[PDB]
C-alpha cells in the first residue's frame, strides 16, 4: 500500500516549509503594505493619494493693462 | 469619474475658464493675479495634501 | 417542551426581532405620498445638517 | 414618441452624464446635471398616464432643488478660494451645501421618498435607465469630490439609506417599489464606503448595476409588475423563475454569488480604517433585504401559486422580442466570484 | 450636539450627579425635539394644539428618559466607587427603558427597552473606555 | 483614491507601455478558463432563455460567447497584473527611501524571549 | 484534494447528461466510487498535518468528516429516488444537482487551508441546503424552517466575516498554519472578549447551542428525507470542526468565557432528552437527541483537553451515523403511513422483523453502548469533564439515564405493542430500504473494531 | 447496437477522467512546492549516483 | 370549491406490477440493476475493500517507531543510571531567564 499509493515522510514535510515560508512572506508584505499606505495618506510624499492641484502651465506670463499684474 | 479627455486627446474645453491668471482677452489682468499665480506655482506638482501643507 | 422552548426562548431572540422590524416597516412605508410633507422632511434634515454637523 | 425623438432623448441623457464625468469644470458638471435632467423627464413621460406624470413632477421638483443648492454650493466654494475646477471644496458650508446635494440627486436618506414614488410611477424601462444612470452621474462626482467629505454626515446618510431601504423593502409588495428600496439601501452601502476606498465605491456600483439591470429586464421579460403578476410565470416560462431566484440570491449578499463580492471588500476596507461598529451594523441591517428577496424568491419560484385558463393560449404563443446581454448580465450577477482581484484592474 | 456630548463628557463620571443628570436631560430633550419635528413634517397634525400637544409629550419623554439614565448611572457610579465600570451604564439605560415603558404604558415595552437600552449604553461605555470609534477618521 | 493620480500616468490608458515588461498571462491560466466557463454559461442561458435546445443549439453562438469571455479575460488579467505589480513597486520604493520609518528589528530567540503560560486546567 | 474534488463536478455533467431512467444508479455507482477514492485521505500522520498545496489540507479531524460526506451522499440518492418517483426528469436532476453541489462545498470547507475562505465555502453550504428544504418539502412549515435556518445561521456568521478580516488585518495571515506558528496570548480586554464571542457565537449557532437551536427541529422536521440526513449527519458538525479549528487564537480567554456556555450545554442537554422523553413527533425527537449529543461534543470543546477532542470528534462521527440512520428508518415509516405520529402506527415488530431489527440497533447505537464508538466519544467527554470538576458527573449520569429512557420509549412505542388494526397498506421492507439501513450500520461497527481512524489529531 | 451503448453510456468515463485530470493537477501543484527539496535539516542527504532530486 | 383543482391521487405500490420488485424504479430491469450496482459497488466493494484498506494502512503514525525509540531510551538510560524521563524538555544553558 505504501509503496503503490502514498510517498515518503520527506515529500510532505519540505512541502509544508515550502508552503509555511510561502504564506510568511505574504504575511509580512501584507502588514508592510498597510504601513505604507498608512504612512503615504498622512504625508502625501509618495505616489499614492496624489491629489490633484492646479497645473502652471494656465498661467499667463504676457504682460498685462496694469504693470502691477 | 474624472475621465480626463481633455488631457488625452490634448483639447482645452474648460481648463481656459478654471483659473483667473490664464489667459484673458485683452490682457486684462485679474484682482488677485499675482496672489494666485504664487500659490498654484507653489501648489504644482505636489498633490493636496503637500499643497495644503 | 411548552414554556422554555415554545414560548420563551421564541420570544426572547426570534419573536421580538420580527416584530421590531415589522413595526419599523410599516413606519417607515406608511407614506401619503405628499411632496409638502417629505419636502418639509428636507427642509428640516438641511437645517439639521448645517447646525448640528461641523 | 416618434423613436428618432426617444433615441436621441436618450442620447442626450448619456451626454449630460457624460460631460458631468469628464468636465474639469463646475459649472460645466452643472451644465451636464441641467442637460440630463432635462433629457430624462420626458423619458419618464414617455408611456403617458396621470401616475407617470406625477412621477416626472416630482422627480422634476427634486433635481430642480438640488440642482439650486448645488450651484449655491460651487458659488460659495468659488467666493472663498476664485477657483472653479472640481477639486477639495475649500468651504465646508459650501461642501455640506455639496453633499446634501448629491445626496438629495442619489436618493440617500433622508431624501428617498421620491425614490420608491418615481419607480412606482414609471415604466420597467424607464426604472431600469433611472436607477443605472442617474445613480452613475453623482457617485462620480462624489468620487472626484471625496477627500473633503464630512465622514460623520456621509456615514449617517448611508446609514440611514441602508435601514430605510431594509424596512420599505420589507414592507412593500410592488416591485417597482421592492427595487427602489433596494437601491436605496445599495447607495446606502457604497456611500458608506466611499470616504475610505473610492474603489470599493466603483466595484460596488458595477455589481449592483449589474444585477439591477439582470432583474429588471427578466422583470421585462415576465412582464410583471407586482408579487402575484410575478406569481403565473412559473406556468409559463419557468427558466426566467429560476434565473430570477438565484439573481435574489445574489443580490442578497448571500456566497458564493457576485452580491457578497462588494459586501465583503467594503466590509474588509472599513475594517482597514479601524471601523467595527458599522462595518457590524451595516452587515447585520441587510438581513432584511434578504429577507425581502426571499420572500419574493418564495411567491415565483420556490412554490407553485394557482394560474387561470388562458395561460393555455400564452403556452400557444412565444416571445418575440429578443432581450440584449441579458444571459450575460444573469451569470455576471451570480458568478464572478471567483474574479474578485480584478478590482485591482479596476483601480 | 457636540456641545452638549462636550460638556456631559466633561463633568467626571462619578461625580456631580445633578449636572450628570442635567446634561443628559438636555441632550434627551434636544434628540425629543427633532423627533417630534420629523414627526410633524412628515405626519401632520389634525390641529396646532394636538401638535404641541405631540411635541411636548415626545419631548418629555424624551426629556425623562435622559434624566432617569443620568442619575441612575451617576448615582450607581458614585455609591459603587467603581467609576469605568460599564455596568454603571447598564443599570441606567435599563432605568431609561423603564422609564420609557411607563411613559408608553406597556410592560413589555419596558421590559424589552430596559434590555436593549442596558446593552447599548453598557457597549458606549465599552467604547469610551476602549476607544472604539463608530464614524472613525480615513486612514490607511 | 490611492493610485490614481499616480506621477506619470496616462488618462483613459487601459494598458500603458511599462506592463510589457511583465510575464503575460498564459493562454492556459485558471483564470482564462474560468472566463471560458462563464462565457459557456452565458450561451447555455441563452439557449434556455430562447428556449432552443440548451446543449445542442447554436454552436456559433456558444462559441462566439467563449471566444469574447476569453478574450476580455486575457486582457483583463493583464491589467490586474499590471497594477498589482505597480502596487508592490511603489511599496518596496516607499519602504527603501523611508528607512526611519521603516527600521530593522533585532532579532531575539525563544529562550531569550519570556512568554506567559496559561495552563488548561 | 483536487483527486477528489475534480470527480464531483464531473458527477454534475454525468448527471445532466445521462438517461431519464439512468441518473440514480449513475449517481449512486460513482458517489460510491467517489467515498472508495477518499478512503485513501484516512493514512494521516502523527507529527503534522497532509498540506496537499496552499489551498488546501487534510488533517486527522478532516480526513473522518471527509469520508463521511462522501458515504453520506449515496445514502442520501437512494432515500430520494425512494421518495421522488413521480417527480419529472429536470426537477430529479436539479436535486441531484443541489446533493452534488452541497458535497463539494462540503469537501472544500473541510480542506480549507485558510479561515476566510473556510468562511465563505461554510456560508455556501446554506444555498443547496435552504432551496432543498424550501422546494421538496412536503408540508407548508417548510418555507418558515428554511427562513429560521438561514436567519439563525447568518445573524450568528456575519460577526465571524467581521472579526476574520480585523484578525486578518492585525496579523497578517489567516492561514492556519501561520496563525497556529505565531499564536500569541488574548489579554482580558473587552475587545477580545467581543472577538472571542463573534468567532464563539458563530460556530455556537451553528452547533447548535442550546437556546440557539428552534431552526434545528424547525429544519430537520420539516426538510425532506435527503436534508435531514445531511443537516444532522454532517452540517452539525462545521461547527464542531470550526470550533476545534478557531480556538488555537483565543487562549487564555478561553478559560473565563466558557462558562456560559458550558452551563447552557450541560443543563440544555438535559432539558431537550426531557423534551425527547414527551415529543408526539418522531422527527422531533431524533432532532432534540441530535441537539444533545451536540450539546455534549460543546461542552467537549470548551473544556479543551487532549481527552475532549479526541471524544469530541468520536461523538460527532458517530452520532452523523446514528441520526442520519434513525431519520431513514423514520422515513420509512412516513412513506408507510403519510404521518409523522409516533403513535399512529405501532406493532410495526409484528408486521415488519427486519425493520424491527434495524430499529433495535440504531437505538442500541443512540444511546452509550459499549464498545460503540458513540460511548467512547461520550465516555472520553465525562472523563475531561470529570477531570474538569466533579458535578459533571451528575449532570452526565442524568443525561445519558435520559438518554436510554426516550430511545427504548422511541422502540417500545413504535415497534412493540400491536398493531393499529385499519392500517391496512404496511407493504413489506423493500430491498433497497434494507440496504440503505445495512449500509447505515455496518460501518458503525467496523469503525468500532477499528476506533483509532476517528479520535481525531489528539491521538 | 454497439452505436447506442457508446451513445448512452459514454457518461461512465467523466468521473474516472475526473479523478486522472484531479491526479495530474496534483502532481502539477506538488512540483510547485520543491523549493525546499533535499534542503529540510532533519532530511538533507547526499544524492545516490543514479537520482536527480529526492521525491517528485 | 374555489379552484380547478387535481383530486389526490392514490397510493402507488411497487408490487401490484412487480411482486419481486427491490423498491428501486418502476421497471423491472431497471430496478433490478439498480439493485445489483448498489449491492455490489457498496457493499463488496466499498465495505469490504476500504475496511481491509484501512486495517492495513501503513503505520505513518510512527506508533510502532516511538515505543522501539521508547525501548531504546530506557535500556540505555537503565544501562547507565540515567533518569528514565529527564526532567526539562530543553536545555537550562541555553534558556536566558531575565535578571
Ligand atoms: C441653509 C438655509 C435653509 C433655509 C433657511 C431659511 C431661513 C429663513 C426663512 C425666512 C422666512 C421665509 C418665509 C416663507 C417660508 C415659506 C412659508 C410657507 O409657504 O409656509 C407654508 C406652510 C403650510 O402652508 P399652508 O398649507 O397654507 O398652511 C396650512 C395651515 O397652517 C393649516 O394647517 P393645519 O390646520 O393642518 O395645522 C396648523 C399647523 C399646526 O402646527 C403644528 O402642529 C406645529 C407645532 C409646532 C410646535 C413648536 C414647538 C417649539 C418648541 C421649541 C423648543 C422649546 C421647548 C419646547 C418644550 C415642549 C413644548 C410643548 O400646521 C400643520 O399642521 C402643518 C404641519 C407642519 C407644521 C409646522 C411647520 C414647520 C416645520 C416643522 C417643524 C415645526 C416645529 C416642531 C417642533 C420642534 C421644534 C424644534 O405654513 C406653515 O407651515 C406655517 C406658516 C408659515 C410659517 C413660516 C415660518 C418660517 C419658516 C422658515
Ligand atoms: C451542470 C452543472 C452546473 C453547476 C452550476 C454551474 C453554473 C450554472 C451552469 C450554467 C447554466 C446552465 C444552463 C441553465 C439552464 C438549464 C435549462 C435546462 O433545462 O437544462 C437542461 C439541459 C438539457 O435539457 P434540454 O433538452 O436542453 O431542455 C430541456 C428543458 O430545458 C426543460 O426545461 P423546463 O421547461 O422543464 O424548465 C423547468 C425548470 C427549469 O430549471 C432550470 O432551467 C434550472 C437551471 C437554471 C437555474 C439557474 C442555473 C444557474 C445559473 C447561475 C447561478 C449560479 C449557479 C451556481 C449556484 C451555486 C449555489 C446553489 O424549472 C424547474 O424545474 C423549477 C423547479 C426548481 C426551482 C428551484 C431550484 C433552482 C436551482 C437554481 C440553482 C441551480 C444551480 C445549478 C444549475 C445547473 C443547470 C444545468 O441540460 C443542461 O443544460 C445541462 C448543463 C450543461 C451540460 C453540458 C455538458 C457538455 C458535455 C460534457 C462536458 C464534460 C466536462 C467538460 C470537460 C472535459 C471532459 C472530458
Ligand atoms: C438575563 C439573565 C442572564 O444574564 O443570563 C445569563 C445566562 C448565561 O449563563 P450563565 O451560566 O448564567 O453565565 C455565567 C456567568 O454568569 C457569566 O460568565 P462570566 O462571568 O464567566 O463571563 C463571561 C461573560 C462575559 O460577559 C460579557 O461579555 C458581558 C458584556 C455583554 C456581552 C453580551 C454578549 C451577547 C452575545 C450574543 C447573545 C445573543 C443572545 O460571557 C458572556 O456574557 C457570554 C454572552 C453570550 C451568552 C450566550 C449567548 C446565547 C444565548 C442563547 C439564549 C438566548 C435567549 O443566560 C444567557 O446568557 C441566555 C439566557 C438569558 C437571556
Ligand atoms: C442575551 C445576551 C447575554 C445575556 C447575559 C450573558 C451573561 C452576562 C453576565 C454579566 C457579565 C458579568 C462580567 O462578565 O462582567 C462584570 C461586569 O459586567 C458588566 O459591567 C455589565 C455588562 C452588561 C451585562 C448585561 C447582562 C445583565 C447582567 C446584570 C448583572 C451583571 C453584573 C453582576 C455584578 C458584577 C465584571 O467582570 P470583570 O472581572 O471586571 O471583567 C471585565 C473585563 N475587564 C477586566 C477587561 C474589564
Ligand atoms: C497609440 C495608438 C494605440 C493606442 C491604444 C489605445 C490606448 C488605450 C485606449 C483605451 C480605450 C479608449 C478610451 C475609452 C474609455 C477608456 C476606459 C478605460 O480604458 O480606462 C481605464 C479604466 O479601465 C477600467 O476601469 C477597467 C475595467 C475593469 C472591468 C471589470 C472591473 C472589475 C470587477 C471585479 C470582478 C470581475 C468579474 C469578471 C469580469 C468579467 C483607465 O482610465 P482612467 O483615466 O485612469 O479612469 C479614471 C477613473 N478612475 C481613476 C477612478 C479609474
Ligand atoms: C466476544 C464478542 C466479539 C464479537 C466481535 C465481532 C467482530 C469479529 C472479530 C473482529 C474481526 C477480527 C479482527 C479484525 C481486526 O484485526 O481488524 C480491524 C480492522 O477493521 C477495519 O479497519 C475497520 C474498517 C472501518 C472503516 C470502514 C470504511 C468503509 C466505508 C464506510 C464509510 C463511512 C465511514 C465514515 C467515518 C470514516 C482492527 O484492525 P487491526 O487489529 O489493527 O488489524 C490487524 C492487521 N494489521 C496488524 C496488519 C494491522
Ligand atoms: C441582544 C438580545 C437581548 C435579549 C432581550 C430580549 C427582549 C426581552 C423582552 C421580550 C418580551 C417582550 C414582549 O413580550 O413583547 C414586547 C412588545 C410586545 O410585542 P409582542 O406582540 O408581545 O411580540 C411578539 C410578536 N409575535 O414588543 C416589543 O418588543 C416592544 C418594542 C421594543 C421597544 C423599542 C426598543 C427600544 C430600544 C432602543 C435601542 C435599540
Ligand atoms: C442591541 C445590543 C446588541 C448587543 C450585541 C452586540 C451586536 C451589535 C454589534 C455592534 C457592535 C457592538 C460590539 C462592538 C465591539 C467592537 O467593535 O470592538 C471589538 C474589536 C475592536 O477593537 P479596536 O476597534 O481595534 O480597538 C482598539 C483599542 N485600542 O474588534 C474585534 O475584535 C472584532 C469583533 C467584531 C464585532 C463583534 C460584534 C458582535 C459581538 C459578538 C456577538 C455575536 C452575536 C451572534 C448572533 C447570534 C445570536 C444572536
Ligand atoms: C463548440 C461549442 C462551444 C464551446 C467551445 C469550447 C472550446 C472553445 C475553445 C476552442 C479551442 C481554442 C484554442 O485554441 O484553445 C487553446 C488554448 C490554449 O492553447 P495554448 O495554451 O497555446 O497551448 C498549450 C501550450 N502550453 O486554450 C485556452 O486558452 C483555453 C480557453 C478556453 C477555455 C474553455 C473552458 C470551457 C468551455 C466550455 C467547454 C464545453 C465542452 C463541451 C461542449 C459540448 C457541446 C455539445
Amino acid at each position: 500500500i505504501a509503496r503503490t499509493f502514498y510517498d515518503g515522510p520527506e515529500k510532505n514535510y519540505e512541502k509544508t516549509m515550502a508552503i509555511l515560508q510561502i504564506e510568511a512572506e505574504k504575511a509580512e508584505l501584507r502588514l508592510k503594505e498597510l504601513e505604507v499606505r498608512r504612512l503615504m495618506r498622512a504625508r502625501g510624499d509618495g505616489p499614492w493619494y496624489q491629489y490633484p492641484t492646479i497645473d502652471k502651465a494656465l498661467i499667463d506670463h504676457s504682460p498685462k493693462t496694469t504693470p502691477d499684474n | 469619474p474624472f475621465f480626463d479627455v481633455q488631457k488625452r486627446l490634448g483639447l482645452d474645453l474648460d481648463r481656459w475658464m478654471t483659473i483667473q491668471s490664464a489667459e484673458q482677452p485683452h490682457k486684462i489682468p485679474g484682482r488677485c493675479h499675482a496672489f494666485e499665480k504664487e500659490w498654484i506655482e507653489c501648489a504644482h506638482g505636489i498633490g493636496g495634501i503637500r499643497a495644503e501643507k | 417542551s411548552s414554556l422554555l422552548d415554545l414560548i420563551w426562548l421564541e420570544t426572547i431572540l426570534p419573536k421580538t426581532t420580527s416584530f421590531i422590524q415589522m413595526k419599523m416597516s410599516i413606519m417607515v412605508s406608511n407614506q401619503k405620498g405628499l411632496i409638502k410633507l417629505y419636502f418639509l422632511s428636507f427642509l428640516i434634515t438641511i437645517m439639521i445638517s448645517m447646525t448640528l454637523f461641523n | 414618441m416618434n423613436p428618432i425623438i426617444y433615441t436621441t432623448l436618450i442620447m442626450t441623457v448619456m451626454s449630460g452624464t457624460m460631460l458631468v464625468m469628464i468636465s474639469s469644470h463646475w459649472l460645466l458638471i452643472w451644465i451636464g446635471f441641467e442637460m440630463n435632467l432635462l433629457a430624462m423627464i420626458p423619458v419618464l413621460m414617455k408611456n403617458f398616464n396621470p401616475r407617470a406624470t406625477e412621477a416626472a413632477t416630482k422627480y422634476f421638483l427634486t433635481q430642480a432643488t438640488a440642482s439650486m443648492m448645488l450651484m449655491m454650493a460651487i458659488i460659495i466654494n468659488l467666493l472663498y478660494s476664485g477657483q472653479w475646477t472640481i477639486t477639495k471644496m475649500f468651504n465646508p458650508v459650501a461642501m455640506t451645501m455639496m453633499t446634501m446635494a448629491l445626496a438629495m440627486k442619489l436618493g440617500l436618506s433622508p431624501f428617498h421618498f421620491w425614490v420608491p414614488e418615481v419607480t412606482q410611477g414609471i415604466s420597467l424601462q424607464a426604472g431600469l435607465l433611472l436607477l443605472t444612470w442617474q445613480k452613475l452621474a453623482p457617485l462620480s462626482v462624489l468620487c472626484q469630490i471625496s477627500q473633503s467629505i464630512n465622514p460623520n454626515l456621509m456615514l449617517t446618510m448611508a446609514m440611514l439609506s441602508i435601514l430605510i431601504g431594509g424596512w420599505g423593502g420589507l414592507n412593500q409588495t410592488q416591485l417597482r417599489k421592492i427595487m427602489a428600496y433596494s437601491s436605496i439601501a445599495h447607495m446606502g452601502w457604497m456611500t458608506a464606503v466611499l470616504p475610505y476606498n473610492t474603489t470599493m465605491t466603483i466595484l460596488n456600483l458595477l455589481i449592483y448595476i449589474t444585477m439591477t439591470l439582470a432583474m429588471f429586464m427578466l422583470l421585462i421579460h415576465s412582464s410583471a409588475t407586482t408579487t402575484l403578476s410575478l406569481s403565473h410565470t412559473w406556468n409559463k416560462m419557468p427558466v426566467i423563475t429560476s434565473l430570477m431566484m438565484v439573481t435574489l440570491l445574489s443580490m442578497g449578499g448571500l456566497p458564493p454569488l457576485s452580491g457578497f463580492m462588494p459586501k465583503w471588500m467594503i466590509i474588509q476596507e472599513m475594517t482597514k480604517n479601524e471601523s467595527i461598529i458599522m462595518p457590524t451594523l451595516m452587515a447585520m441591517t441587510a438581513l432584511l433585504n434578504l429577507y425581502f428577496y426571499m420572500r419574493l424568491a418564495y411567491s415565483s419560484s420556490l412554490t407553485m401559486f394557482p394560474s387561470t385558463n388562458n395561460m393555455k393560449m400564452k403556452w400557444q404563443f412565444e416571445h418575440t422580442k429578443q432581450m440584449k446581454l441579458l444571459p450575460t448580465m444573469i451569470v455576471l450577477s451570480t458568478l464572478v466570484l471567483p474574479m474578485t482581484p480584478a478590482l485591482s484592474s479596476l483601480n | 450636539a457636540k456641545t452638549l456630548l462636550h460638556k456631559y463628557s466633561d463633568i467626571p463620571e462619578g461625580t456631580e450627579c445633578h449636572r450628570k443628570a442635567y446634561a443628559s436631560t438636555s441632550i434627551g430633550g434636544a434628540t425629543g425635539l427633532i423627533v417630534s419635528a420629523y414627526s410633524i413634517a412628515l405626519k401632520p397634525p389634525a390641529s396646532f394644539l394636538e401638535g404641541v400637544a405631540r411635541t411636548g409629550r415626545y419631548t418629555f419623554t424624551s426629556a425623562a428618559i435622559g434624566a432617569i439614565f443620568g442619575l441612575t448611572s451617576c448615582i450607581s457610579a458614585q455609591v459603587r466607587e467603581k467609576p469605568d465600570d460599564p455596568l454603571n451604564y447598564f443599570i441606567g439605560g435599563c432605568a431609561g427603558g423603564l422609564t420609557l415603558g411607563a411613559r408608553t404604558r406597556s410592560y413589555g415595552i419596558g421590559a424589552a427597552a430596559c434590555a436593549y437600552m442596558g446593552l447599548t449604553a453598557a457597549l458606549v461605555k465599552m467604547g469610551q473606555l476602549e476607544g472604539w470609534q463608530v464614524f472613525a477618521e480615513p486612514k490607511v | 483614491t490611492m493610485m490614481s493620480g499616480r506621477p506619470g500616468r496616462v488618462p483613459l490608458q487601459f494598458l500603458p507601455n511599462e506592463a510589457r515588461s511583465l510575464p503575460p498571462p498564459k493562454l492556459t491560466d485558471p483564470r482564462l478558463v474560468y472566463m471560458g466557463f462563464l462565457g459557456y454559461c452565458s450561451g447555455l442561458i441563452d439557449n434556455a432563455i430562447r428556449r432552443r435546445p440548451v446543449v445542442s443549439a447554436g454552436l456559433h453562438r456558444q462559441l462566439l460567447y467563449v471566444t469574447s469571455f476569453v478574450f476580455f479575460g486575457y486582457y483583463l488579467l493583464k491589467r490586474q497584473d499590471y497594477m498589482y505589480a505597480l502596487r508592490d513597486h511603489d511599496m518596496f520604493a516607499y519602504v527603501k527611501s523611508h528607512p526611519e520609518d521603516f527600521p530593522e528589528k533585532d532579532k531575539k530567540t525563544y529562550g531569550e524571549i519570556l512568554e506567559e503560560f496559561h495552563p488548561v486546567r | 484534494m483536487l483527486k477528489i474534488i475534480i470527480p464531483t463536478t464531473m458527477l454534475l455533467p454525468m448527471t445532466w447528461m445521462s438517461k431519464h431512467n439512468m441518473i440514480w444508479i449513475n449517481a449512486t455507482v460513482h458517489s460510491l466510487l467517489i467515498s472508495l477514492i477518499s478512503l485513501s485521505l484516512l493514512n494521516q500522520l502523527g507529527e503534522n498535518s497532509l498540506n496537499f498545496s496552499l489551498t488546501f489540507f487534510s488533517d486527522s479531524l478532516s480526513a473522518p468528516l471527509l469520508v463521511l460526506t462522501t458515504w453520506l451522499l449515496p445514502l442520501m440518492l437512494m432515500a430520494s429516488q425512494s421518495h421522488l418517483s413521480k417527480e419529472t426528469t429536470t426537477r430529479k436532476k436539479l436535486y441531484i444537482t443541489m446533493l452534488i453541489l452541497l458535497q463539494l462545498f462540503l469537501i472544500m470547507t473541510f480542506t480549507a487551508t485558510e479561515l476566510i475562505l473556510f468562511y465563505i465555502l461554510f456560508e455556501a453550504t446554506l444555498v443547496p441546503t435552504l432551496i432543498i428544504i424550501t422546494r421538496w418539502g412536503n408540508q407548508t412549515e417548510r418555507l418558515n424552517a428554511g427562513l429560521y435556518f438561514l436567519f439563525y445561521t447568518l445573524a450568528g456568521s456575519l460577526p465571524l466575516l467581521v472579526a476574520l478580516v480585523y484578525i486578518q488585518n492585525t496579523t497578517g495571515s489567516l492561514n492556519f498554519l501561520i496563525i497556529h506558528y505565531w499564536s500569541h496570548p488574548l489579554s482580558n480586554s473587552w475587545s477580545n472578549i467581543f472577538m472571542w464571542l463573534a468567532c464563539i457565537m458563530a460556530f455556537m449557532v451553528k452547533m447548535p447551542l442550546y437556546g440557539l437551536h428552534l431552526w434545528l427541529p424547525k429544519a430537520h422536521v420539516e426538510a425532506p428525507i435527503a436534508g435531514s440526513m445531511v443537516l444532522a449527519a454532517v452540517l452539525l458538525k462545521l461547527g464542531g470542526y470550526g470550533m476545534m479549528r478557531i480556538t488555537t487564537i483565543l487562549n487564555p480567554l478561553t478559560n473565563y468565557m466558557a462558562y456560559p456556555f458550558l452551563m447552557l450545554s450541560m443543563w440544555g442537554m438535559i432539558m431537550t432528552s426531557s423534551i425527547c422523553l414527551r415529543q408526539t413527533d418522531l422527527k422531533s425527537l431524533i432532532a432534540y437527541s441530535s441537539v444533545s449529543h451536540m450539546a455534549l461534543v460543546i461542552v467537549a470543546i470548551m473544556i479543551q483537553t487532549p481527552w475532549s477532542f479526541m471524544g469530541a470528534t468520536a461523538l460527532m462521527i458517530a452520532h452523523g451515523l446514528t441520526s442520519s440512520m434513525l431519520f431513514c428508518l423514520a422515513n420509512t415509516n412516513y412513506e408507510r403511513v403519510h404521518s409523522r405520529t409516533m403513535i399512529l402506527a405501532r406493532g410495526l415488530q409484528t408486521l415488519l422483523p427486519l425493520m424491527a431489527t434495524w430499529w433495535l440497533v440504531a437505538s442500541l447505537t443512540n444511546l452509550a453502548l459499549p464498545p460503540s464508538i458513540n460511548l467512547i466519544g461520550e465516555l472520553f467527554i465525562i472523563t475531561a469533564s470529570f477531570s474538569w470538576s466533579n458535578i459533571t458527573i451528575i449532570l452526565m449520569g442524568m443525561n445519558m439515564m435520559i438518554t436510554a429512557l426516550y430511545s427504548l420509549y422511541m422502540l417500545i412505542t413504535t415497534q412493540r405493542g400491536k398493531y393499529t388494526h385499519h392500517i391496512n397498506n404496511i407493504k413489506p421492507s423493500f430491498t433497497r430500504e434494507n440496504a440503505l439501513m445495512a449500509l447505515h450500520i455496518l460501518p458503525l461497527l467496523l469503525l468500532t473494531l477499528n476506533p483509532k481512524m476517528i479520535l481525531g489529531p489528539l491521538y | 447496437n454497439v452505436l447506442q451503448i457508446v451513445r448512452d453510456h459514454w457518461v461512465h468515463i467523466l468521473v474516472p477522467v475526473g479523478f486522472v485530470f484531479g491526479c495530474y493537477l496534483d502532481r502539477r501543484s506538488d512540483e510547485k512546492l520543491t523549493a525546499f527539496r533535499n534542503k529540510s535539516l532533519l532530511f538533507k542527504r547526499e544524492l545516490r549516483p543514479n537520482e536527480e532530486v529526492t521525491w517528485k | 370549491i374555489r379552484l380547478q383543482e387535481d383530486p389526490d391521487p392514490e397510493d402507488e405500490n411497487l408490487y401490484e406490477k412487480n411482486p419481486d420488485s427491490h423498491g428501486y424504479d418502476k421497471d423491472p430491469i431497471v430496478d433490478l440493476w439498480n439493485m445489483r450496482v448498489v449491492f455490489f459497488f457498496g457493499f463488496s466493494i466499498v465495505l469490504v475493500l476500504g475496511s481491509t484498506f484501512v486495517a492495513y494502512l501503513p503505520d505513518y503514525r510512527m506508533q510502532e517507531w516511538a515505543r522501539r525509540e521508547a525501548e531504546r531510551l530506557v535500556k540505555y538510560r537503565e544501562a547507565n543510571g540515567l533518569p528514565l524521563m529527564e526532567s526539562n524538555c530543553f536545555d537550562p544553558n541555553k534558556i536566558q531567564l531575565p535578571e
